[PDB]
């Protein structure tokens, strides 16, 4: 009944976070991301059948093509919360804990909302940065949808040659939002320029650039 | 020409007779209709169709 | 149409909207005075004749 | 209207108009007539007034908008907008409808089309199409030329698959193709029944040159070059499909001069259908 | 019962002159009539003619 | 439209008063519960209180009207589902001039009450320029003629022509045309035509046209060139 | 649902329980005045409400000029004089249906086959 | 076809029981006094004035030269009477209202020991609410309670 | 929705029946409250039946309506799992009592554990419209749609595919999206403002 349901979600939310995590440059497999929803019941739900989040926090590493291009880039901590409401002695516990492995950012996963004293508290340790969603708003990875077409993030060095070559100012470039869904989904920061490719039915292929807010 | 004349007339005669049958059978609640659509408005909407199909 | 028939008969039509005018009616009427029933008629080119 | 007893739902009560202009109508008809025109006077003087202030906020909104020499369309503060009109760079006046050969047709009927194999037998052109055909039989260099080329189209079509979903073969395109051949076949008097002297070589050397020789960004470097390729994509696409090498000799039989002049002319329309920077 | 409606033309009355003529020279004859009465007002609390 | 005209209006005071003198039973005796069927009845808006035959009541008015006691201009309408009974002696109503259909008859089915013999009456006043100068008024005190609003329209039922629809019972050129099958006709309409305001009078055959052609002559007939006044 | 009133009071009767006998009576809050229950009923909404359907009829409906007139027979006197209109009630969803009124007895029978 | 203009032409060539008397009082009795209906809305049908006990009593209960507005007489006199009578034992209380639009016509036919009768004409109207049934006056503290 | 089960029409039927907005007054014919002291024992002679089976401290007051079985069948539902959702709705301060499917009258009554009436009447409308039996909010009259689709063969021409599509009225994007047995990649709003709000800007 609504437990298998339940597990049903928090199963596809799941595949949808580890293909973020990827997308982001983080090392996991294609069948790691693939793996069946049985395997995931079995693997973090109890014998009584409800499943254990607190089993299902887990790092991740970057790629090495990614620690090629952003060197600076470090290792990610993920949590989940079995806490239907997140407390901020537990939003307290997921800032210390990523601070002592001393990751450069962290992701946490609520399941209904947090307390705002807990969200006031995320900006507490620069440059790490606490990205915060919604496990009811991660059931279904949007970048797979058909009218979002590809992005990418950009290396500075990368950005600074495509401001020169079409002689621009930052603020010339067509804007994006950082509430943007994309924009959270890629984890992007002020002043970081994304690329998309769109699939024309003029061009065919066209390039466009925007800029995080 | 007359026989296209008298053509048309009776073209639009059992035209006019569907919708007279529509309004018996409307009237005698014995019409289902569409779903999502009230009533009335299947009636309307299928009374309108069979005119315009006459005219053309 | 109309017009050109009471122009040959000499007598001035009726055109009041909901009548039992007919358009066969004129044509009938028109075709007594030898002209063509529904009012085309024969011309010639002014240049060429 | 008082005419009718409650409750009449008849098309007569409800207006429907039987009788036609030339019969005329009853009174009550006339009325109801009269009521659907009134509609369509007053709509009318509605959807006008409101549509022209329409024109003037998309006027208003879109007045500054230029295309700048570097082909970027900005507006007045420098802010881009597109970083190539169109997104292909193509004045909306000197273009038309062109068919997709690719995009359309069945496996089977495609590739009997595209596909040339001197060593298998089913594929091979007949010799008297082009003079040489016979000594050019079974030859490796060519067969591997023709094979990359053959894979090139396919590649291609997989692409356009995922462009355009319901596989629509008509697209707005510059520079009508099949004038060009038609224009040069009738210009040179192509003669059907004799051998062509052009080669294999000749012709997939040819467009893969010509190819390089469309350009829409002129600059140097990295990122302009892949926007010049992004630009020039599709139109490729198109390109290479029509001259496939199947399609040139079966087909149009062109010679020398006629395939040379038409490579010439599709290049040169084609800069001409560049937007000229300047444009508002 | 339905709503009823605004435009049914036997709820609409038409004003010509008389009604028009009536209203405007109701005003104007009450402004006349107040002026009459000021002027009254004015001479006999002032006394003079 | 060319016969339609505007009320001037008249006094309430002397039907109000007329009603009681008939039967109507003042507001203040009214007891919901113990008259349940009675029509209560309005004039002007104003409800001065019931009446428990309204059907002989509106005959008796009904009858006043047409022997021109009362002034015709003077609309009444009974609705039989709502249990009211409505006047109207107001001015600034609107009104047209209708035949007025009578079932009761020496011979059959109804019949409209103007017969030839008023007709000639009136074309011997016409042609002439005998006595009494029978015309419009004589029309209207006699009970032939009937001014209604749109008000009175709700309650009645109109035949378009009086030969083609009256009596119960083709060539392919004429038009087609409704039954008789209502055999309730309380009026009947004086010609069709006068439907048309002046600018559409002069249009020939303006049943033939598209409606917008009949607008746009509206409009261009007044804008024409031609003799305004002989002075 | 059919409430009553109070005696001299002439106010409405609101229902009150009898913890005592543990049954339902009627009070009258500005005075003394209570009386039984006549039935457990108190409330009844009815939101699909199909009374209003046949409203309207007067004595006087057969000489309604603007009604129209029908030739079939009345169940009950088998008299082929009516006159029939549609449901009173006015909704989107009203059905259709008409309602003959025999001009002999009265009577009011519908024109529906299905449900009667 | 045509219209038919010639009709100038036309038209000038066709052309037990018992029986007990009424009288009308000498007037200086109407002149002594004037006469007023009684009703009430009590819906208690029996109400004579008997039942209602008794003591019974009826009774009702510097500028310079400037502008006054004017009116008529008989309106006048009515709103000048603006305190309404009442009556009481010494408790039920009935209060009364000029009906106002029923003095109209009204004649009294008074039935006396003989068959014959008197006529008087009737002078007004009134209707008399029986008054504080209930008995709860609740005044400007129930308006307080309604600010709620 | 999904491509395997794109043809199928029942499954359609299906998810029209997980998504479009279900309320209580929908199926709702009518109700009445009653007086009936006794929790056990009813008054009402013909509900005896439901007292017999139903049943094998609380309210004298009772709370009873009636549904349309041509809504119970019109808008899927079971006369069981409506007795859930109201008991998981307002968990155990109500008692809860439904007929059966086979009863020719749809009968469900309830009652409670200082002027009771109020707030039970109160406590009606949020039975009618603050309960949402199943399906998405803000939904209302899917429509099947039999849409013809352009698809290649397996012999790469392309091939008119009809699929049965759901048109729907009202817009709410996100959980329509998370629903299962959908296909969350070709889902399409009319409103484009919800499409900026969900899946962002480009
Ligand atoms: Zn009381
Ligand atoms: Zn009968």
């Amino acid at each position: 009944q609504e437990n298998e349901r339940n597990i049903s979600r928090l199963w596809r939310a799941f595949r949808t976070v580890k293909e973020m995590v990827k997308d982001r440059g983080y090392f996991i497999t294609q069948e790691e991301v693939e793996l069946p929803l049985e395997d995931f019941k079995a693997k973090y739900c109890d014998s009584m059948g409800r499943p254990q989040r607190k089993m299902m926090s887990f790092q991740a590493n970057p790629t090495e093509e990614s620690i090629s291009k952003f060197p600076d880039m470090g290792s990610l901590w993920v949590e989940f919360c079995d806490e239907p409401s997140v407390g901020v002695k537990t939003m307290k516990t997921f800032v210390i804990h990523i601070q002592e492995k001393n990751f450069q950012t962290g992701i946490f996963v609520y399941q209904n909302n947090i307390t705002p004293s807990a969200m006031k508290l995320v900006p507490s340790i620069p440059p790490a940065t606490i990205e915060t969603f919604n496990e009811a708003a991660l059931v279904v990875n949007i970048t797979h949808h058909e009218l979002v077409p590809k992005h990418i993030r950009l290396s500075s060095d990368e950005k600074r040659e495509l401001l020169k070559r079409y002689r621009l100012k930052e603020s010339q470039l067509p804007r994006i939002q950082r509430a943007d869904p994309v924009a959270l989904y890629l984890g992007l920061k002020r002043g970081e320029v994304v690329k998309i490719i769109r699939k024309s039915e003029t061009s065919g292929r066209y390039a466009s650039y925007r800029i995080c807010m | 020409d007359g026989p296209t004349m008298r053509e048309i007339t009776e073209t639009i005669a059992e035209a006019k007779k569907k919708v007279l049958d529509v309004t018996k059978e409307a009237q005698a609640n014995l019409l289902t209709a569409k779903h999502g659509m009230t009533l009335r408005e299947s009636f309307e909407d299928n009374v309108v169709r069979f005119l315009n199909e006459a005219r053309d | 149409l109309l017009s050109k028939v009471a122009a040959l008969s000499g007598n001035e039509g009726d055109a009041s909207p909901f009548t039992d005018i007919t358009v066969e009616g004129i044509s009938k009427l028109l075709r007594e005075h030898g002209y063509q029933s529904r009012g085309f008629e024969v011309m010639y080119n002014g240049h060429t004749g | 209207l008082p005419h009718f007893s409650k409750d009449d739902y008849s098309p007569e009560s409800k207006g429907f108009v039987e009788n036609s202009y030339l019969r005329g109508l009853t009174p009550q008809e006339f009325f109801f007539h009269a009521m659907g025109g009134r509609e369509g006077l007053i709509d009318t003087a509605v959807k006008t007034a409101e549509t022209g202030y329409i024109q003037r906020r998309l006027v208003k909104a879109l007045e500054d908008i230029m295309v700048h020499y570097d082909n970027t369309t900005r507006n007045s503060l420098g802010n881009v907008i597109q970083f190539i009109y169109g997104e292909d760079g193509m004045d909306a006046a000197h273009i038309e409808k062109q068919s997709l050969d690719t995009i359309g047709g069945s496996d089977a009927a495609f590739e009997k089309r595209y596909r040339v194999d001197l060593l298998n037998t089913d594929h091979t052109l007949d010799p008297s199409l082009l003079e040489s055909g016979s000594e050019i039989l079974g030859d490796l260099k060519l067969q591997v030329l023709l094979d990359e080329e053959y894979k090139q189209l396919v590649k291609d079509r997989k692409f356009l698959r995922e462009v355009f979903v319901d596989g629509e073969a008509n697209w707005p395109l510059p520079v009508n193709i099949r004038r060009i051949i038609q224009n040069a076949q009738q210009t040179f008097h192509i003669d059907h029944t004799k051998p062509s002297d052009l080669t294999i070589k000749d012709i997939v050397l040819g467009v893969k040159d010509l190819q390089e020789n469309l350009l829409v960004l002129r600059g140097k470097n990295e990122i302009i070059q892949n926007a010049q390729r992004d630009a020039v994509t599709l139109f490729c696409c198109l390109l290479r499909s029509r001259l496939a090498t199947r399609r040139v000799l079966q087909e149009y039989r062109l010679t020398k001069q006629a395939f040379d002049w038409v490579l010439s002319n599709i290049e040169a329309q084609f800069l001409r259908s560049v937007v000229h920077p300047g444009e508002m | 019962k339905d709503q009823d409606d605004r435009d049914h033309f036997g709820k609409k009355r038409l004003d010509l002159a008389g009604p028009l003529l009536a209203q405007l020279f109701k005003t104007l004859f009450k402004k006349l009539t107040k002026d009459i009465f000021r002027y009254m007002q004015r001479t006999v609390e002032e006394a003079h003619d | 439209s060319l016969m339609s005209c505007i009320s001037v209006g008249t006094d309430p005071m002397p039907i109000i008063t007329f009603l009681s003198e008939w039967g109507m039973e003042p507001l203040e005796d009214y007891v919901p519960h113990q008259s349940p069927d009675a029509t209560r009845v309005f004039v002007n808006g104003v409800w001065h209180g019931v009446h428990r035959n309204p059907a002989r009541l509106m005959e008796t008015l009904r009858t006043l009207r047409r022997k021109g006691d009362i002034n015709p201009e003077v609309s009444m309408i009974r609705d039989i589902r709502e249990k009211e009974l409505k006047i109207f002696t107001d001015a600034g109503r609107v009104y047209r001039p209708l035949f007025i259909v009578e079932d009761d008859e020496s011979l059959g089915h109804k019949e409209l009450k103007v017969r030839k013999g008023h007709i000639a009456k009136l074309m011997a006043t016409e042609y002439q320029d005998d006595v009494e100068e029978y015309t419009w008024s004589s029309l209207l005190n006699e009970g032939l003629v009937e001014y209604i609003d749109a008000e009175e329209e709700e309650s009645i039922l109109i035949a378009m022509q009086p030969e083609d629809l009256e009596p119960a019972e083709v060539d392919p050129a004429k038009r087609i045309r409704v039954s008789h099958h209502a055999t309730t006709f309380t009026h009947c309409e004086i010609h069709p035509s006068m439907i048309l305001g002046v600018a559409a009078s002069i249009i020939p055959f303006p049943d033939h046209n598209q409606s917008p052609r009949n607008t746009y002559q509206s409009a261009m007939g007044k804008q024409a060139m031609g003799v305004f006044l002989t002075n | 649902t059919t409430f009553r009133f109070c005696r001299d009071c002439n106010n409405m009767l609101y229902p009150r329980e009898d913890k005592e006998n543990n049954r339902l009576l009627f009070e009258c809050r500005t005075c003394s005045y209570v009386e039984e229950a006549g039935s457990p009923l108190v409330y009844r909404h009815e939101l699909i409400t199909n009374i209003g359907e046949t409203a309207g009829v007067v004595q006087d409906i057969g000489s309604d000029p603007t009604l129209p007139r029908s030739d079939r027979e009345c169940p009950k006197c088998h008299s082929r004089e009516n006159v029939f209109f549609q449901s009173q009630q006015r909704r989107k969803d009203t059905s259709m249906v008409l309602f003959f009124v025999c001009l002999s007895c009265s009577h009011i029978f519908t024109s529906d086959q299905k449900n009667k | 076809f045509i219209k038919r203009d010639r009709m100038r032409r036309n038209f000038l060539r066709m052309r037990e029981y018992n029986e007990f008397p009424l009288r009308a009082i000498p007037k200086e009795d109407l002149e002594n006094m004037r006469t007023h209906l009684l009703k009430f809305q009590s819906k208690k049908k029996i109400n004579p004035v008997t039942d209602f006990h008794l003591p019974v009593r009826l009774h009702r209960k510097r500028k310079t030269r400037q502008l006054k507005v004017l009116d008529e007489n008989a309106k006048k006199l009515r709103f000048e009477e603006f305190y309404p009578w009442v009556m009481e034992d010494f408790y039920n209380t009935w209060v009364g209202s000029y009906e106002a639009g029923n003095s109209d016509s009204y004649v009294l036919l008074s039935v006396e020991d003989d068959g014959s009768f008197t006529m008087i004409p009737a002078d007004k109207v009134y209707k008399f609410t029986a008054r504080n049934k209930y008995a709860t006056l609740t005044i400007d503290e129930a308006e307080k309670r309604m600010d709620k | 929705l999904e491509p395997g089960h794109a043809a199928d029409q029942e499954q359609a039927k299906l998810i029209r029946s997980a998504i479009e907005h279900t309320t209580l007054k929908s199926v709702t014919i009518a109700s009445e409250i009653y007086y009936d002291p006794d929790p056990r024992s009813t008054v009402i002679p013909e509900d005896e039946e439901i007292i017999q089976l139903h049943f094998s401290q609380q309210s004298p007051w009772l709370l009873r309506l009636e549904l349309d079985r041509a809504a119970m069948n019109d808008k899927d539902l079971t006369m069981g799992q409506v007795g859930e959702r109201i008991k998981q709705t307002f968990k155990n301060d109500l008692f809860v009592i439904w007929s059966e499917d086979n009863d020719e009258k749809l009968i469900i009554r309830c009652r409670v554990v200082a002027e009771e009436d109020h707030m039970l009447k109160k406590i009606e409308n949020t039975m009618l419209e603050n309960i949402t039996l199943r399906g998405v909010e803000n939904i209302e009259r899917v429509v099947m749609m039999k849409y013809d689709r352009k698809v290649p063969s397996p012999t790469g021409e392309y091939v008119k595919e009809p699929e049965w599509v759901l048109e729907t009225d009202g817009v709410n994007l996100s959980e329509v999206m998370t629903v299962p047995g959908i296909d969350p990649t070709r889902i399409y709003t009319n409103s484009f403002i919800d499409i900026m709000e969900v899946l962002g800007i480009e």
